RNA sequence: AUGGUGAA
RNA sequence: GUUCUUUGUAAAGUGCCUUCGAAGAGUCGAGUUGUUUGGGAAUGCAGCUCUAAGUGGGUGGUUCCAUCUAAAGCUAA
RNA sequence: GUUUGACCUCAAAUCAGGUAGGAGUACCCGCUGAACUUAAGCAUAUCAAUAAGCGGAGGAAAAGAAACCAACCGGGAUUGCCUUAGUAACGGCGAGUGAAGCGGCAAAAGCUCAAAUUUGAAAUCUGGUACCUUCGGUGCCCGAGUUGUAAUUUGGAGAGGG
């Protein structure tokens, strides 16, 4: 019988965690740019959720290349397919707008 | 005059149940023929071509919990979808299956395959059970003692 | 190049010019020992589609068990045992009588410094892959602990032992449910 | 399902058993058996037993014919 | 315990460390602007909205410039070898512009390279030089 | 027993042909290590301070052979008997039957490793010559296909 | 029997382009 | 499947010339006599029980049928 | 029952 | 941050145009004897017999359609 | 040449450099596997894909970038938690056994081979040895390696050129 004692100590770890990934990965925002997806099944389509990756047709429309986009902090997918064209429009909007935001730091 | 044959086919997956079902009436049928393995529809017309078998029960296999028997005959037979929930055998019928063309048909078949030719492969003399056929519910019910 | 070819010529093997090559070498196998080392793969297209190179630091052991748990895996825990440095990379058929099954275990040295150094092969270095054959981490001992992805696999997917374990043993939060 | 082509299969597909015996036929058919008269069907008592008592006495309008 | 009743009991003594005070206060490391810039007595989250900068692309489960121009003012701010200038000279000299008889050449021209790859080798050589 | 296409080997490549065949292909060696190392260290002391042609060699990796026969850029093709494992040179005499590229079965493995700065070669191809022995090459190519190829035309079959 | 073999091959087996490595020196 | 497999002649011609050059399995030297004796009836059969699927044997005595006509006509 | 120790 | 050196007709990336373009077999599968499960479409595995294909093959949905690419391997949290 | 020389194979040594055993064992990965006990006696269901025994690892292990789930205005490696749910389903329908996809979250990272030729040059590596700025670098020698070691490619395609 398994009791979980330690919720209040694995939040405080999980908290310390973030802290740690946010020192470490200074100026980044802790987690990847994720898309805008439609839910499977007839119960769930009406909800619009947050999915994998993007897609090399999601990335190749927004004005960038797909191993570039993972080096900018952009989650790509690539078994994911480009079926719904309403879908496509909001993740097309949401990586342009991304881009204008995104202050990417030189080499030198 | 009454030499045919029975042809026993499976679809990919049967265990337990079904399977307990196919091999006692392959054991029950002195003239079935029991066979591997199948994957889809028009090759079963091909299948009874090897065999010369005047009959065939084809087991197919879709919605995890449900059955799907396929009744047919070899040269130009109309088939008819099933859903249900070795001695010389005796076939009794109903009144009801003689009530349309719907029934009377397939009381045709359930003579002549379900039961046995007189001059089988496999056949013995003496007799032990009886098969019962009847219908209540828009559906068969077959039990064997 | 000739892999192609191989590969093809693998496939017939009841064919006049495999068969002749059986029954040759089955004899041959019979006259050495049950563990021994053989200086190049009798089948040296599979070699290299189950990871071998022939470089240093790379062993062929071909090795006999006896026929009716599984015969692949233990032909590789044979060689285990008596190769002990080594570390199991993967194994295959090369032969078999009526008696017995030959295997071609393909084998790694970790120490060897021509492994040490290239990162398509220091993996193997790692202490996490000491006895791999041992714990069923090879191709088929995977294949009999049946991990795959389907249907099929729902009951032993990330260990049998470890899915009966969160299922037969009782949860309890501080708040309770 | 129109029955026409099923008029049409009634063509090509029956075999006439009048013609021939029926040791050949091997088929009774237990007429006067509507069996929409059968009471309780989804507790199945009185379906056991109207099927049970059809398909026995077919056996004596067989067992004078055999 | 067998073994911690014996290291008790010892005058080998414990191995004591105290890294308790660390785990919390984690000094920032990846950038110097934001090292200036960052209270320690909040926390991540709040950190960064003290500056500008988002601290999560998601819409996050549950509830809730003056450094971003330093960021800004950061953003504001290849030769030919030896053998391939004194190569670059030698063609030159010899056809002045003509890069259909430039790699038609032999003797010259060795790699048989095509005409958008010497003019372009060219007009980086003419930077260079005359 | 031999099933036909195992022992179309040992049906070998004669005497004095098989003397000619080497007494071309000692000509085309390949340049050994020792050989290369200082040629480019002479290219090194040369070049740095203050043109040349494709030069002819046999060509002898089992994969190169088995892509030159087929490409089709191999001429001669010779092929070594004693293999370790004979099925990886089975299907080779027929595939130079096939595509009509020239071929002989050499005797020894070790007698191809000579010519090739290696320790064994199982197969030994040429594919392009200096003009002078381009001449005696075609000689030899029907020197073996009157010796090898006619002789044992029914090599294909008997056990 | 030798007979696919009896038919002799005319174009190379592959239609790959040749390189221009395999011109201008190495 | 937009990559499902085209012929490829290189592979098409690796096949035909292993086809012959390994020669025939055991029940395929009794397969090619028993189509010409008995018939491509009882040759689907034989295959048919030796092999796994009817779909199989389809094609392997269809493969057959080829390699006997090429063989003594051409 | 599993595993072990002893034994005219 | 501070420098010392960066080379070689070197190493890539991107868009367009042109010519090609190979992906794992005693394995998949098939019958059967056991083991595995609460597993109904013997699930999974092993033993034994036979053992494939390339506009292929595996898995699902009512006559087509959808979905992946086995039989090789690595990998933090 | 009745010599001699290539290889392949089998040897050798108190040679040079290594490495494997044993302990620990809570967790993990494999292998093997009872009985008291539950439904009425006990062959399954049931104790139990337990305990003991055996083998093997690590700071975690295992798993993992689909031969996946789905039937939708599709999802998209794996692992864990909440829920789906005591539902589907099975069980002399009884002792009862007992999932999974979806959804919310935790954490998120992808890639390497084998595959068609570097053929205008095995471009690769081991070892010995000499020095140097020594978890290594370089020169030289030796061996491995064409029965294929490097570079380029892994379907998201990719390569050849322009």
């Amino acid at each position: 019988v398994k009791v979980h004692f330690d919720q209040a100590g694995k939040k405080v770890s999980r908290r310390n965690a973030r802290a740690t990934r946010a020192a470490k990965i200074a100026p980044r925002p802790l987690d990847l740019l994720r898309p805008v997806v439609r839910a499977p099944t007839v119960k769930y389509n009406r909800k619009v959720r947050a999915g994998r990756g993007f897609t090399l047709a999601e990335v190749k429309a927004a004005g960038l290349t797909a191993a570039y986009a993972r080096t900018i902090g952009i989650a790509v997918d690539h078994r994911r397919q480009n079926r719904n064209q309403e879908i496509f429009d909001a993740n097309v909007q949401r990586l342009k707008e991304y881009q204008s935001k995104i202050i990417v730091f030189p080499r030198n | 005059m009454n030499k045919q044959r029975t042809l026993l086919i499976s679809s990919r997956g049967v265990n337990y149940r079904h399977r307990h079902l196919i091999q006692d009436l392959s054991g029950l049928l002195p003239h079935s023929r029991k066979e591997p393995k199948l994957d889809t529809l028009q090759q079963l017309n091909e299948i009874a071509e090897l065999y010369n078998c005047n009959n065939v029960l084809f087991f197919e296999a879709r919605k995890h919990q449900d059955l799907y028997l396929w009744l047919s005959k070899p040269p130009n037979g109309p088939t008819i979808k099933f859903y249900i929930q070795g001695s010389r055998p005796v076939l009794s019928f109903d009144q009801r299956f003689e009530s349309s063309p719907h029934y009377q048909l397939i009381k045709e078949l359930l003579v002549h395959n379900f039961g046995v030719p007189p001059n089988a492969r496999k056949s013995k003399p003496f007799i032990d059970h009886v098969m019962s056929f009847s219908i209540v519910d828009d559906k068969i019910w077959v039990r064997t003692y | 190049g000739a892999y192609k070819y191989l590969e093809e010529l693998q496939r017939k093997k009841q064919s006049d010019v495999l068969r002749f090559l059986q029954r040759v070498r089955v004899w041959e196998y019979r006259q050495k020992n049950v563990i021994h080392r053989a200086a190049r793969p009798t089948r040296p297209d599979k070699a290299r589609r189950l990871g071998y190179k022939a470089k240093q630091g790379f062993v062929i052991y071909r090795v006999r068990v006896r026929r009716g748990r599984s015969l692949r895996a233990t032909a590789e825990e044979r060689v285990g045992r008596r190769a002990a440095n080594l570390r199991v990379l993967n194994s295959y058929w090369v032969n078999q009588d009526s008696t017995y099954k030959y295997f071609e275990v393909i084998l790694v040295d970790p120490q060897h410094k021509a492994i040490r150094r290239d990162a398509r092969y220091n993996w193997i270095c790692d202490p996490v892959h000491k006895h791999r054959e041992a714990r069923g981490l090879t191709a088929t001992g995977k294949k009999s602990r049946g991990i795959n992805k389907g249907h099929k696999f729902n009951n032993t997917k990330a260990g049998r032992r470890k899915t009966w374990k969160r299922q037969n043993t009782l949860s309890l939060w501080r708040y309770r449910k | 399902n129109n029955t026409k082509a099923m008029k049409h299969a009634l063509e090509r597909v029956q075999l006439p058993w009048k013609k021939h015996s029926f040791q050949e036929h091997q088929s009774v058919t237990s007429e006067t058996n509507t069996d929409e008269h059968i009471k309780d069907i989804y507790d199945d008592t009185e379906r056991e037993l109207a099927f049970y008592k059809q398909s026995l006495d077919a056996v004596l309008v067989a067992r004078d014919e055999l | 315990s067998v073994r911690k009743r014996k290291m008790n009991r010892s005058s080998v003594g414990k191995a004591t460390r105290r890294n308790k005070d660390k785990q919390r206060k984690i000094n920032i490391q990846s950038n110097p602007i934001i090292a200036a810039n960052w209270d320690y007595s909040l926390t991540m989250a709040q950190n960064y909205k003290k500056l500008g900068l988002r601290a999560k692309l998601q819409t996050p489960a549950g509830g809730k410039e003056t450094e971003v121009v330093k960021k800004l003012e950061e953003l504001a701010s290849r030769s030919q070898s030896e053998r391939e200038e004194e190569w670059l000279e030698k063609l030159y000299k010899k056809h002045g512009d003509d890069y259909k008889k430039m790699f038609f050449d032999k003797k010259l021209n060795i790699y048989q390279q095509s005409e958008g790859d010497l003019k372009r080798r060219l007009l980086r050589w003419k930077k260079r030089n005359g | 027993k031999v099933p036909p296409t195992i022992a179309q080997f040992q049906y070998t490549l004669d005497r004095n042909t098989a003397a000619e065949t080497f007494k071309l292909f000692n000509k085309y060696r390949p340049e050994t290590a020792a050989e290369k190392k200082e040629r480019l260290t002479k290219e090194a002391a040369a070049v740095a301070e203050g043109a040349s042609p494709k030069p002819y060699a046999v060509k002898y990796g089992l994969n190169h052979v088995v892509a030159l026969i087929e490409n089709k850029k191999a001429k001669l093709v010779l092929i070594a008997n004693d293999v370790d494992p004979i099925e990886l040179v089975v299907f080779l005499p027929a595939l130079c039957k096939k595509m009509g590229v020239p071929y002989a079965i050499v005797k020894g493995k070790a007698r191809l490793g000579t010519l090739v700065n290696q320790k064994t070669s199982a197969v030994a191809a040429l594919t392009e010559v200096r003009a002078e022995d381009e001449a005696a090459l075609a000689k030899l190519v029907s020197t073996i296909d009157a010796n090898f190829a006619d002789k044992y035309d029914e090599v294909k079959k008997h056990w | 029997i030798d007979w696919f073999t009896r038919h002799e091959e005319v174009m190379p087996l592959t239609a790959v382009p040749e390189p221009k490595r395999r011109f201008v020196p190495s | 499947s937009y990559k499902k497999g085209a012929a490829s002649n290189r592979t098409k011609f690796v096949r035909s010339l292993v086809r012959e050059i390994a020669g025939l399995s055991p029940y395929e030297r009794r397969l090619i006599d028993l189509i010409r004796n008995s018939g491509e009836k009882r040759a689907r059969k034989v295959a048919k029980k030796r092999l796994g699927s009817f779909t199989r044997a389809k094609a392997k005595v269809e493969e057959m049928n080829n390699i006997i006509a090429a063989s003594r006509r051409h």
